[PDB]
């Protein structure tokens, strides 16, 4: 039971993320409301053995969002500043609009790009060796909305919800080559994630509690799925089952498509604090690790909702035409 | 035709765009004119091909911009000392080699010469508009230097 | 499962999904019938949905813990258009369905009176706005705003006034509100003061660096240097 209070007490969790290079180490960032305290910005790191509060963090009085760690492994650190601004830092050492995605592009041949969209829409991208990072290397493409969702086979792709109303796509060659939107449910759609698993499988969620599985092969989504609480941060979790999971209000719903139906498998509400921020699942063991909005953190384990090692693995193709099925069942 | 053109508009477009993006090259590889005017007389058999004009009518206008501003400054040197050291037609006498006013007619050459290399280029496609409007706007005044 | 057209979701209008996903069932007045008895469902799960809308809007915008780049006003102008337009889509499914029975039209009442009372908040939140910025700038912020200057270190006069132009002109773009000819200039000028006093912020710490530097030996060659780099700012030029 690792609950780290190492300040957070008067900040709140805006991100969790673990790290491939080290499996065993995460790293966290907070918004503090409470300037009476030790500093401005978070970004805070540790491991799963080490002591619970954070082991190394850096310093400054400045807030920090938007972060993202070097592709190969964590020896870059990327975060893109409140102002429009971009700053890296050596990990292996001691503008009228602010940033609201980042993602590395790893061109393993050399440094590796980096893409920032602003919360007007925008989108910026540039890398460069000096990391002293100098933001005069730039690229602008003219984007809508604000968390562009990449192509994981072919990364130059990428989706958006706009607060229009519909969900564009477009690409990296051009900006303007592709310009349509998909419209499985038209609407306001503030969250995309893809399936990590055989497909070409996306998801979408819009303002107004519902969730799309933007198949990229179609332009009619697949299952129209429809729940309370889809604004929030929405997830594939790191298993073989696709199970989708929305939190907020100190409560999680989860979803099992793998075993059930679209309704949710299971809920759970959390007396430890109020209303539960920002969580991580490790592939490793079910040690889900979660934020509040208190700035604390926490922990718990349920083993038996683990795997079901049979249905989830192979099967889970033929569940994506499944629900290609149930769309000519809509139909 | 239209599914010819479906595919082929767009897969064309996407090599127009390593185009494009060898556009943003031209300066995106030297700091000098010439250097810059290089790679500017290396896209000749490029003005056959009217998909670089897309992204030329759009770049046109910054380069056209870029290009006034060193004529100008040029002007500049000419008739004030410029910071690193001063250069003027009336060039201060420091030491002499050769008549002073030869010496001075020498810079006012190399200046006049320097003036009137980017102007053929613009009436041109390749460094140049093909004389739209912008380019008459810039040119009286430069034709008046 | 014409039960399941609602349990199937937690939602009205996830359950209304269903109802249009039954069209070929449409050809038998039997399950209109069932649809009959379900349509007090419909309306009972839409008034659930909006009392819990009503003890949102009275938990007004000041209330939640918002985290954003959106002023105070805006975000509660903008958080009353959404509970509004939140509202609206369920006002609009209630009749032509359910009118013959006008269980929906009572309640469509009490709806249809917290929409004028939220249009009139509204009203008033921009009555405290929109004018507010006018009052401020015509007042103590048109009357020639004084560029930052420097006696020992960068005096800022109208930080104020930079941060509040810049959150009007953003947020009224963004929520589509017409901007002042007065708000858009007096912005524009702005940006130009914070620009500017970037690169004077800039300029003053490198003479802090190289004093910084200099110091430690305190060589009379650069100390009368160090004196002569000395300048004088008039009144004149505090307005450039």
């Amino acid at each position: 039971y690792y609950w780290s209070q190492g300040d957070q007490r008067k900040k709140n969790v805006t991100s969790i993320c673990w790290n491939p290079l080290y499996p065993d180490l995460f790293a966290v960032s907070l918004g503090s409301y409470d300037f009476t305290k030790q500093r401005m910005g978070l970004i805070c790191l540790y491991s799963l053995k080490n002591t619970t509060h954070p082991e190394y963090a850096f310093n400054c009085e400045a807030g920090v969002m938007c972060l993202d760690f070097h592709p190969k492994s964590a020896a870059l650190l990327a975060v893109g500043l409140y102002d429009g601004t971009v700053l890296v830092y050596d990990i292996r050492n001691k503008h009228t609009d602010p940033v609201w995605q980042v993602k590395w592009n790893p061109d393993t041949s050399k440094n590796y790009n980096f893409y920032s969209i602003s919360s007007d829409g925008r989108v910026m991208n540039w890398i460069l060796m000096k990391n002293k990072n100098e933001e005069e290397s730039t690229l602008i493409g003219l984007a809508c909305g604000l968390c562009f969702d990449f192509n994981k086979f072919e990364p130059h792709i990428f989706l958006v919800g706009t607060e229009e109303g519909k969900i564009h796509k477009c690409s990296r060659a051009y900006s303007g080559q592709y310009q349509e939107t998909y419209n499985g449910h038209l609407l306001a759609v503030y969250k995309v994630k893809w399936n990590n698993f055989h497909p070409r499988t996306f998801i979408s969620a819009s303002a107004d509690w519902t969730v799309r599985i933007w198949d990229s092969k179609y332009t009619s989504q697949i299952i129209c799925f429809d729940l309370s609480m889809m604004v929030v941060d929405a997830v594939w979790a790191p298993y073989s089952s696709t199970v989708f999971a929305c939190a907020t209000m100190d409560k999680v719903q989860v979803y099992d498509l793998n075993v059930d139906k679209l309704n949710k498998l299971a809920e759970q509400k959390i007396v430890k604090q109020p209303k539960l921020t920002n969580l991580s699942f490790n592939y490793k063991d079910p040690i889900l690790l979660v934020g509040d909005s208190h700035g604390g953190v926490t922990l718990v384990k349920l083993s038996p909702n683990l795997c079901k090692s049979g249905p989830e693995i192979k099967q889970t193709e033929d569940k994506k035409a499944m629900e290609e099925f149930k769309n000519v069942k809509i139909e | 035709f239209d599914d010819d053109f479906y595919e082929f508009r767009s897969k064309i477009k996407e090599l127009e765009r390593r185009l494009a993006s060898v556009i943003t090259q031209g300066f995106d590889d030297y700091d000098t004119i010439y250097g810059r005017f290089k790679l500017l007389d290396n896209f000749e058999g490029l003005l056959t091909r009217p998909i670089i004009a897309d992204e030329l009518e759009k770049k046109h206008i910054v380069l056209l911009e870029m290009y006034k501003q060193d004529l100008k400054q040029v002007q500049s040197i000419f008739l004030e000392g410029k910071q690193f050291v001063d250069s003027m037609h009336e060039n201060a006498p420091l030491f002499l080699n050769m008549p002073p006013i030869a010496g001075a007619l020498t810079w006012c050459k190399s200046l006049r010469d320097r003036i009137q290399e980017p102007i053929e280029k613009l009436a041109q496609l390749g460094q140049g508009i093909t004389e739209r409007e912008e380019y008459k706007d810039v040119q009286k005044l430069y034709t008046s230097i | 499962f014409i039960d399941n057209n609602f349990n199937r979701f937690r939602n009205i209008e996830y359950s209304l999904k269903l109802l249009h996903k039954f069209q070929s069932t449409i050809k038998r007045d039997s399950l209109k019938h069932n649809l009959t008895s379900r349509y007090n469902a419909i309306l009972h799960n839409y008034a659930t949905e909006l009392d819990t809308i009503q003890r949102v809007f009275q938990d007004q915008k000041s209330n939640p813990p918002l985290v954003r780049n959106m002023p105070p006003e805006a975000g509660k102008i903008i958080w009353a258009r959404h509970l509004f337009q939140k509202i609206t889509g369920p006002i609009n499914i209630f009749p032509e369905n359910v009118i013959n029975s006008t269980e929906i039209r009572r309640y469509y009442g009490s709806y249809n009176t917290l929409g004028k009372q939220l249009t009139i908040y509204e009203m008033w939140f921009y009555q405290d706005w929109v004018n507010k910025i006018e009052q401020s700038k015509a007042a103590l912020q048109a009357t020639l705003i004084v560029r930052h200057d420097e006696n020992k270190k960068l005096y800022v006069n109208f930080d104020l006034e930079i941060m509040q132009l810049i959150r009007e002109a953003k947020c009224l773009d963004r929520q589509g509100i017409e901007i002042p000819e007065s708000a858009r200039i007096i912005l524009l000028q702005e940006d130009k003061f914070k620009t500017y006093y970037n690169e004077l912020l800039y300029a003053l710490k490198e003479y802090e660096r190289i004093n910084s530097k200099i110091k430690p030996i305190c060589k009379n060659l650069l100390l009368p240097h160090i004196e002569d780099l000395d300048l004088k700012l008039r009144p004149g030029m505090v307005t450039l």
